[PDB]
């Protein structure tokens, strides 16, 4: 009947899972950079800059 | 004039980047956000110049 009386399991499963899920969100980022995907800039630039 | 500047609207067309790239009558060709030599694969929409 009771819910959540195993919590400790399930903390460690959720902390797992967000690092995993930030780790992934992380590859959205400029980091400076004028896009975030590797593609598009090697399309649009040259191998200079 | 300076302060009239023109503006033309470029919409359902094909370009050739390439021509005016060889062509020396311009006396600067200076392209920022992409390459000038890389405009024959990636094309855009609602070109403004």
């Amino acid at each position: 009947s009771t819910a959540s009386a195993l919590g400790k399991l399930q903390d460690v499963v959720n902390q797992n899972a967000q690092a995993l899920n930030t780790l992934v969100k992380q590859l959205s980022s400029n980091f400076g950079a004028i896009s975030s995907v590797l593609n598009d800039i090697l399309s649009r630039l040259d191998k200079v800059e | 004039s300076v302060y009239a500047w023109n503006r033309k609207r470029i919409s359902n067309c094909v370009a050739d980047y390439s021509v005016l790239y060889n062509s020396a009558s311009f006396s600067t060709f200076k392209c920022y956000g992409v390459s000038p030599t890389k405009l024959n694969d990636l094309c855009f929409t609602n070109v403004y110049a």
